[PDB]
């Protein structure tokens, strides 16, 4: 017989929590909205203890703020703003008349928990 | 009656609720007629209960079974439960599965509330009816709500205080670029409620006041005295004694058709000025809001 099951950040279990679990029983993890499970949703009262809880891993928020520096700016949509969810791609065309000053391929990126990696676009 | 009762029920809750609330908190029953209180929640039950045949299989409201759920209705149905728990008998899994569909589904990464589907009685939301600074004006709105909620659901919605603090977060973070006195209003108190109103936010918070006795901005008066009332709530926060008289008289002054906000508001702000402030003012009339 288990305890309450554990908090994970940016998510929570998908039911009501009880007190005490029989063992056998499980419960499921949800993240919050674009965020992303990683690992085993479903956790087991495993003799009196929880198997291991799930990650959330994070989404890239494109602000107006980031637009303004490594001079690149939204290619398809005129959105000010925009949140990608890990393991999914956005896509820059350069500011006011730059060059693609980063790699042979980077204005095409991967969000991946929290971290995305802006092209930079040089003046003139 | 216009149709579509996810709404029209809570239209309708609202003057009741908040007129025991204020009698209650202030204990005026025994002027009013105590005699009167058990009717009043039993008019509660029934809005509530009525409410229940709205609730969708994901916890969330809306104005019809097939209609996509409020963000707005949902957090404004947490919050009147929230007031009425020691009223009558709210089931907790109503009140914290819409708590926490609220965290789950409509809070952005950066902690904005978004309204997907928006309400169709417009006039029920005051002045947020507005389209500048809605991301600020609405996340605020729904913390309050969450405030509201935090002690009856923090244990069974775990994720509650981290969704708050993330909300709080972009308050804060946006608060100094505000202009409108209406989201200064309601993003202060939110602040506020949270401690997290200070420096220059204070600063600015304080000085949108006009003539240090009201928050209020060109449109449809109503909408002031909501702003206001918010205002009265975070001076109260802040224990800022000094500063409410002057807002206390304007809004007790300032006594219908998409009034839902600005009747709420002000009989939760006067009932907590009362309550709170060392010989506070004599004050107005509740039998317009619960009458037999
Ligand atoms: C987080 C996010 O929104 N990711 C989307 C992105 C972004 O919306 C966008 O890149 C930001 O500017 O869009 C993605 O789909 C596009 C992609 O398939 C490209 C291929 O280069 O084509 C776009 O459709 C174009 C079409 O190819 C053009 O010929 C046409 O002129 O316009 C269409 C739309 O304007 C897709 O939108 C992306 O990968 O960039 C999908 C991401 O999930």
């Amino acid at each position: 017989k288990c305890g309450p099951p554990p908090p994970i950040d940016n998510g929570d279990i998908t039911s009501f929590p009880l007190s005490v679990y029989a063992p056998a029983s499980s419960v499921e993890y949800q993240c919050q909205n674009l965020y992303q499970l990683e690992g085993n949703k479903r956790i087991t009262c495993r003799n009196g203890q929880w198997s291991e809880p799930p990650k959330c891993l994070h989404p890239c928020v494109i602000s107006r703020e980031i637009m303004e520096n490594y001079n690149i700016a939204l290619r398809w949509t005129a959105k000010q703003k925009l949140y990608s969810r890990t393991g999914e791609s956005v896509e820059f065309v350069c500011k006011r008349g730059y060059r693609l000053s980063s790699r042979s391929h980077t204005l095409r990126t991967t969000c991946w928990d929290g971290k995305l990696e802006y092209p930079t676009c040089a003046k003139r | 009656t216009p149709s579509g009762a996810g709404e029209q029920n809570m239209i309708g809750m609202t003057p009741t609720v908040i007129a025991v609330h204020y009698l209650d908190e202030t204990e005026q029953w025994e002027k009013f007629g105590l005699e009167k209180r058990q009717g009043a929640l039993e008019l509660i039950k029934k809005g509530y209960t009525q409410q229940l045949a709205f609730r969708q299989p994901s916890s969330a409201f809306a104005a019809f079974v097939k209609r996509a759920p409020s963000t707005w209705l949902t957090a404004y149905v947490v919050k009147v439960f929230s007031l009425a728990v020691n009223l009558i008998a709210i089931d907790s899994q109503v009140l914290c599965g819409a708590v926490k569909w609220l965290i789950l589904e409509k809070q952005k990464p950066d902690g904005v509330f978004q309204e997907d589907a928006p309400v169709i009685h417009q006039e029920m939301i005051g002045g947020l009816r507005n389209n500048n600074e809605k991301d600020m004006a609405l996340t605020a709105f729904v913390l309050i709500s969450l405030q509201e909620a935090k002690d009856i659901c923090e244990e069974q919605v775990n994720s509650l205080p981290g969704s708050i603090t993330k909300a709080g977060d972009f308050l804060e973070a946006n608060y100094m670029n505000l202009q409108r006195s209406y989201t200064v209003a309601i993003a202060g108190y939110a602040l506020a409620q949270m401690g997290r109103l200070k420096g220059p936010l204070l600063n600015k918070f304080l000085t949108t006041a006009k003539d240090k006795n009201r928050w209020e901005d060109p449109g449809k008066q109503l909408y002031n005295v909501e702003a206001t009332s918010y205002a009265l709530l975070a001076l109260l926060q802040l224990k800022d004694f000094d500063f409410v008289p002057p807002v206390v008289r304007w809004l007790n002054e300032q006594r219908g058709y998409g009034s839902t906000q600005a009747t709420f508001m002000v009989f939760q702000a006067l009932a907590q000025y009362q309550k709170d402030a060392p010989d506070h003012q004599e004050l107005l009339d509740v039998s317009l809001q619960l009458p037999s």
